[PDB]
RNA sequence: GAUAGAAAUUUUUAUCCUGACGCUAUAGAGAUAGUACCGUAAGGGAAAGAUGAAAGAAUAAAAUAAAAGUAAAAAAAAGCAAAGAUUACCCCUUCUACCUUUUGCAUAAUGGUUUAACCAGAAAAAAUCUAACAAAGAGAACUUUAGCUAGAUACCCCGAAACCAG
RNA sequence: GCCUAACGAGCCUGGUGAUAGCUGGUUGUCCGAGAAAGAAUUUUAGUUCAACCUUAAAAAUACCCCAAAAACCCUAAAUUCCA
RNA sequence: UCGGAGUACAAAAAACCCUCCGAGUGAUUUUAAUCUAGACAAACCAGUCAAAAUAACCAUAACAUCACUUAUUGAUCCAAAAU
């Protein structure tokens, strides 16, 4: 359970760096931008899941979906077998049926 | 438990209240930060409080420190040259009257 | 409407290995019975060492939700207000500036006591004058931006707002539009009678 | 089976003797009962568990005052083997409201209207 | 959408409901929100009685 | 007006750093740590419960399940293939009028139905249109030119007694879906499509003047239309005489799906044009 | 994002500093320790329910041994001190007995008188006579 | 009953519920009797009435129903004809 | 029955702004490595690093001395090892380890030498709560006889003998 | 019997996080209330319904209960029902 | 599996590889309709009564009867029938 016997370097976020001072600065460019492109064009990130959500087993079945082709084989057998084990588990068990 | 730990006789410190009665809290000195939102009772007790505190026990020294803190403490320091620590952080300005009343008796 | 804005762009790319996807372990460690020891499946299961972890992160994953419309009209609407009411607003005209010298921006701001940040909103991209765009591109604390990108966020991290006049003329139209439409038949993007 | 128990009316007919023995007076019954809760009600069976809590006699050794009109001494001939029973008695007579300060419960059952003058 | 001193609006609408129920009708008021909120269905006399006051 | 706002002179600034959600908007998740929702974590004792494996939702325990025993029986029997029209009462197309969504002026329509939000359909869900329903009759007021898909001898009535129009017109679908939502029909780069007929169910329904029917005979109306009239005692407007009349009288043809458009043509809306087929056979086939 | 308990060191002596004191391993590892500090606590709030019957019984103890040396068991001396209306409770009687050897020679000397003139009156078969120290006071 | 489809990731319904069950928009679920086809020359007619009628289902039954089936089956439905359109609704329930 | 499950028909606006409310040596890749080692073979498969600007500064200089285990320092009637206490360590008095499992466990029923690090509750149909707007609400597709939309509240870990293909 | 130290059918990899109504385990503090079994069931080592119970919410009577009242041969302690 | 008596003495309910009798239908003609208030019973499924109102028949005409009458019975699906 021993603890570090040395301070860190104290490290120094400064706020107003530009990622920062600039944050969420386009989210209402709908409504103040008579709407053309909603909020979600601005999402960066995996194909399948801009401006989408959703419990693991619909997430991996829409990768699965979308990209599936696309995937490596060891990843798609993972993705496979990722998806038969949750479907099994979400429909056949827990407390409340 | 009792086994656990230290004990003493019931005892006053210079046989208090015998002969007249001495008011054994010594000096009670304040840090707190004029920024920081944990200080904030006791930045209240400051600007209302101590005064009238102050007037009420003539015979304690009190000092207050703004520095840049993050847990305000108030240090009572006794006749007996006991010295005892207590936290102020994030608490109303009625608590802190209360704790330093304690400190007082 | 800040928790919104913070929360709803988050992808988290975190991934853990369940105990199917670390790399071996496929037959049992030794026989059920007579070894005198605990019992297992795979030397990958989440008690072992170097083990799958028994839940963990999954997968990227995106918080993604919409607070409905008028909802975030009304932040906007609040946000400004509360700027108003607490004198940190200012409705400024022209933008024109004097020189392209930030120190000037600087010390103006000193000179109103303004506080540390301002938020400086202009009517459009390509319409705004040089002089300011020099001053305050090499600034930390002031952040010139167009009228579409006015944010509750931003709002509420910059001290001081400052608003172009036709800015003003903007918001205040956009803004008060939706307490007398429709709800949309199909998106507002298609033709619709009367709007753009 | 263990059941609720009929108690024959033949108990509750004095004898001449009685009134001499508990000090009551033969000719007038007294108006007011002070019930107070001897014993306990567990081990014994959910009904007078329930005539005990009606009664107001939850807590053990605490005066409680009941009118002594038979539809009240229905309930105490049930329980009575958990409580002790004394007639009110009233010296100074009842309480005016410039008394209801001073009033008290002496053990004796009697309700004394002045209490500590001066 | 209740702009201004709700209270008053309390008072003067359980002093509108109250000869109708004989006892005062329970209320909440929010007063952040803008709104009164009051236990039963009185839906209809309440248009009616705020029509007559032309709001 | 707020007097909120004046407290807010007072007090710091509203920043990142303080903000609380409304008090009750989180109700706080609590996880199976400690004392209390530890050791057996709410799950129970052994059993198939606690190990997660109940059986399925229906099942008994092996008695033959309640929803089996019951003997299967057509409710929901050819549902997808009924009919489905939304109603419409006289009230609400009242309300509308007075508060000038649909304007009596013009004639009404589906689409002039959907524009003023009076109504929704939704095809999808086997909505072949509206029916209109008589629930304001008393108290309609209103002198319109109205056009659904179904409607109730006394609804009729109480719009004639007004001097109005009432016509029962049939939309397949595909045409019904095409009328409630143009806009995005013509974004969609194709032609308007001819209006199909009723199917042999519907057909002796839209051939009276008893329903006033679009594909009804003309001669027939006004005798059945004075019919109502003698029913319901009232005297009979002369619609011929009105200023309106034009307006009145306005038909669609029953293969057209809308006023002053026709089938085959091509809206270009980015250029503000119409496009027709000069060839014969296409205007043929569109005008058949 | 992976948390970890980077402060257990404190949990832990939070544990181990009721345990100190203790014979043999509970005193330093948390697993015994745990278990011996915890019913270290119950056995001393169970002692602090029990501590006042000890010493009343010491109480007693000390009284009946005072009492004794007078020639007075206690039970007599006790009830008959009550019937002189004097309420002195247990704790305060041994503390007179030991410090205070006259006064107490004195309060049994009350007690002896009480109880034969208790005697006396139950013999007597009247209800003419009472004895001095027989008279019951009202508070005034 | 399915949770989580596997294709869609939707919540499917149990068929067999649809074919023996109607239910109303008020939330009241309506059945035949068991064994009303059944036997009849050995029955009472008092019996046979007692069978031939539709009746409602007790609470319970009712959310296990409601659980068993998807949200569609639960719109409100304007059918032309409908013998039912007329108990859809519940009225004077004072509760 | 468990369950399985379409289509017609619809929608989808460029390119740059790429990174991280991901891990930091029991974690993250098995990986310093498919190496050592273990298998006849297919195959299985590790552990391990920490000085400083300079060690071309080792009579070497510098900040933890905190786990169990020991040593410094063996023990002294009597008892789940403590607690009440006490001038006083014991001596006195009072308490039948803990988990699990059970009708019921000091049980001579289960499990653990000890220490450190790892090691186990996950889903939003209906509901409740909070809020928007309200005969309508939702940024299209739906739902609506106060509803609709959004948010928040939820359902574990290890283990067979087997079966099938190569 | 033997087929590379375990052959009523080898070993290894994959299917595989096989499946266990069966055993074991299931991690901060404090507070509010709080449960012993009627029915079906290849079911009695389990489930799903009741009855109890918990959390909210609407109401109005709820226990306790004197007469009167409840079978025909004989029949007790007592029940039922109610101001 | 279903019924009667005792066990279970007086509202109901109430177990045993407890004590005793039965049922898995006959015989007969009075061939015993439709619809609906309200109830019994009840975990559910199943069971039970039943006024008024229609229609049948004397022209104001609805309990099939007997055998201890109580029991003489079997869900969904699916098959055969065509109403
Ligand atoms: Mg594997
Ligand atoms: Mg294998
Ligand atoms: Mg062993
Ligand atoms: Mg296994
Ligand atoms: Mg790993
Ligand atoms: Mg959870
Ligand atoms: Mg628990
Ligand atoms: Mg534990
Ligand atoms: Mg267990
Ligand atoms: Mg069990
Ligand atoms: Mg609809
Ligand atoms: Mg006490
Ligand atoms: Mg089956
Ligand atoms: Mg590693
Ligand atoms: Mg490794
Ligand atoms: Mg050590
Ligand atoms: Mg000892
Ligand atoms: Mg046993
Ligand atoms: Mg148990
Ligand atoms: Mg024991
Ligand atoms: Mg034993
Ligand atoms: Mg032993
Ligand atoms: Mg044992
Ligand atoms: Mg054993
Ligand atoms: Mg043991
Ligand atoms: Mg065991
Ligand atoms: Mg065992
Ligand atoms: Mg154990
Ligand atoms: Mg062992
Ligand atoms: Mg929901
Ligand atoms: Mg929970
Ligand atoms: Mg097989
Ligand atoms: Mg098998
Ligand atoms: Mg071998
Ligand atoms: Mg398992
Ligand atoms: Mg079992
Ligand atoms: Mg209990
Ligand atoms: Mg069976
Ligand atoms: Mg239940
Ligand atoms: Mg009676
Ligand atoms: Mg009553
Ligand atoms: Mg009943
Ligand atoms: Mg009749």
């Amino acid at each position: 359970f021993h603890v570090r016997v040395t301070l860190p370097p104290r490290k120094v976020v400064d706020r107003w760096n530009e990622k920062r001072a600039m944050f969420g600065v386009y989210d209402n460019i709908g409504i103040l931008g008579n709407f053309e492109k909603h909020p979600k064009e601005l999402i960066k990130g995996p194909i399948w899941l801009r401006g989408w959500k959703g419990n693991e087993l619909q997430r991996c079945i829409r990768k699965k979906r979308m990209v599936g082709n696309r995937m490596f084989i060891d990843d798609l057998h993972n993705l496979n077998k990722r998806i038969s084990y949750l479907y099994k588990h979400f429909n056949r068990h827990g407390k409340y049926r | 438990t009792a086994r656990g730990t230290a004990s003493r006789f019931l005892t006053s410190v210079l046989h208090n209240g015998l002969g007249r009665y001495v008011q054994q809290l010594q000096r009670l000195s304040f840090s707190l930060s004029r920024d920081a939102p944990s200080s904030r009772g006791a930045r209240e007790f400051v600007e209302r409080e101590v005064t009238d505190f102050a007037r009420r026990n003539p015979g304690v020294v009190i000092y207050v420190n703004p520095r840049p803190c993050c847990v305000p403490r108030v240090v009572a320091e006794y006749l007996n040259g006991a010295v005892r620590e207590e936290s102020i952080h994030c608490k109303s300005v009625e608590e802190i009257a209360a704790l330093v009343q304690k400190l007082a008796d | 409407v800040a928790i919104w804005q913070k929360n709803f762009k988050r992808i988290s790319y975190a991934k853990t290995k369940t105990r199917a996807e670390v790399r071996g372990g496929g037959r049992k460690p030794w026989v059920q019975k007579g070894s005198g020891r605990a019992r297992h499946g795979s030397i990958r299961s989440p008690i072992w060492r170097g083990g799958g972890v028994a839940h963990g992160p999954r997968g990227p994953t995106s918080y993604y939700y919409m607070l409905p419309m008028k909802v975030r009209v009304q932040g906007l609407k609040v946000a400004l207000t509360v700027k108003l009411a607490q004198d940190d607003l200012h409705i400024v005209d022209s933008l024109e500036l004097p020189t392209a010298d930030p120190q000037y921006l600087i010390e103006l701001a000193r000179y109103r006591r303004w506080g540390d940040s301002v938020l400086l909103v202009d009517l459009e991209h390509e319409d705004m004058p040089q002089n300011v765009v020099a001053a305050t591109s090499g600034l930390k604390t002031f952040n010139l931006v167009p009228a579409v990108g006015l944010n509750v966020h931003s709002m509420l991290k910059h001290q001081t707002l400052v608003l172009t006049l036709p800015t003003v003329a903007f918001l205040e139209e956009k803004l008060l539009w939706h307490n007398s439409r429709y709800t949309p038949l199909y998106p507002f993007r298609l033709p619709y009678c009367d709007f753009p | 089976k263990f059941t609720r128990s009929r108690i024959p009316d033949k108990v509750f007919q004095p004898s001449p003797e009685d009134h001499e023995k508990y000090g009551g007076d033969p000719q007038y019954p007294h108006k007011l009962h002070i019930v107070t809760r001897i014993k306990s009600t567990k081990r014994r069976p959910y009904w007078e568990k329930d005539i005990i809590k009606m009664l107001g006699l939850e807590k053990a050794h605490t005066p409680q005052v009941h009118k002594n009109i038979p539809s009240v001494n229905a309930k105490l001939k049930v329980v009575k083997h958990l409580i002790r029973i004394k007639p009110l008695k009233l010296p100074q007579g009842l309480p005016t409201e410039e008394d209801m300060a001073n009033t008290c419960l002496k053990s004796n059952g009697e309700l004394v209207v002045r209490w500590l003058l001066n | 959408k209740v702009e201004g001193d709700i209270w008053a609006l309390q008072k003067d609408v359980e002093d509108f409901l109250s000869p109708l129920l004989g006892k005062t009708p329970v209320t909440q008021v929010n007063e952040v929100t803008g709104t009164l909120r009051v236990k039963g269905y009185f839906d209809q006399q309440l248009k009616a009685w705020l029509l007559e006051k032309g709001f | 007006g707020p007097r909120a706002l004046d407290l807010l002179r007072a007090l710091p600034r509203v920043s990142l750093a303080n903000l609380k959600p409304n008090p009750g908007s989180r109700k706080p998740e609590r996880r199976p740590r400690g004392r209390r929702r530890g050791r057996k974590c709410g799950r129970g004792h052994k059993g198939e419960r606690q190990r997660g494996t109940r059986p399925r939702l229906g099942f008994e325990g092996g008695q033959t399940p309640f929803y089996l025993r019951i003997p299967k029986y057509g409710f929901n029997e050819g549902h997808s293939f009924r009919h489905q029209y939304q109603p419409l009462s006289l009230n609400r197309l009242q309300y509308l009028i007075d508060l000038g969504r649909v304007d009596p002026t013009q004639p009404i329509d589906l689409t002039q139905l959907v524009n003023g939000r009076g109504v929704t359909i939704q095809p999808s869900k086997r909505d072949y249109g509206v029916q209109l329903v008589e629930e304001g009759a008393d108290t309609f007021k209103a002198k319109v030119n109205i056009e659904v898909q179904m409607a109730s001898e006394l609804a009729i009535a109480a719009i004639e007694k007004n001097g109005g129009v009432v016509t029962t017109a049939f939309y397949d679908p595909r045409s019904l879906e095409i009328l409630c939502k143009p806009v995005p029909f013509f974004l969609r780069g194709q032609p308007i499509p001819k209006r199909m007929l009723p199917p042999e169910a519907l057909v002796p329904y839209y051939t009276d003047a008893k329903n006033r029917g679009y594909l009804a005979d003309p001669a027939r109306f006004p005798e059945a239309r004075l019919e109502l009239a003698r029913k319901y005692g009232y005297v009979l407007p002369d619609i011929t005489k009105d200023e309106l009349f034009k307006m009145l009288s306005t038909r669609k043809d029953p293969r057209q799906i809308f006023f002053g458009l026709a089938p085959g043509w091509v809206v270009n809306m980015a250029d503000k044009k119409i496009l027709k087929p000069t060839d014969e056979n296409l205007l043929k086939y569109y005008s058949s | 994002l992976r948390s970890r308990v980077t402060d257990r060191y404190w949990r832990v002596q939070e544990v181990l500093k009721h345990a100190r004191h203790f014979r043999g391993r509970k005193n330093r590892c948390y697993r015994l320790a745990v278990r011996a500090v915890t019913r270290a606590f119950v056995k001393c709030t169970r002692a602090r329910r029990l501590k006042k019957r000890s010493l009343r019984t010491l109480w007693i103890n000390r009284i009946t041994a005072a009492s004794q040396e007078h020639g007075l068991k206690y039970p007599a001396f006790i009830i008959n001190l009550i019937k002189c209306q004097v309420e002195l409770n247990r704790k305060v009687l041994a503390d007179l007995a030991i410090y205070e050897p006259k006064t107490f020679k004195s309060l049994a000397a009350l007690a002896k008188r009480r109880r034969e003139e208790g005697f006396a009156a139950a013999l007597g078969d009247g209800k003419e006579p009472d004895g001095i120290f027989s008279r019951v006071v009202q508070h005034r | 009953v399915t949770y989580f489809s596997s294709r869609k990731g939707k919540r499917k319904t149990v068929k067999a519920v649809i074919y023996r069950f109607l239910r109303l928009h008020s939330g009241l679920w309506l059945r035949r009797k068991a064994g009303y086809k059944k036997k009849l020359w050995k029955k009472t007619a008092a019996r046979k009435r007692r069978l031939r009628e539709f009746v409602f289902c007790n609470k319970t039954q009712s959310k296990l129903l409601d659980k068993m089936t998807t949200s569609f089956w639960k719109r409100r439905n304007w059918y032309a004809d409908d013998p039912y359109q007329k108990y859809q609704d519940r009225t004077n329930l004072k509760v």
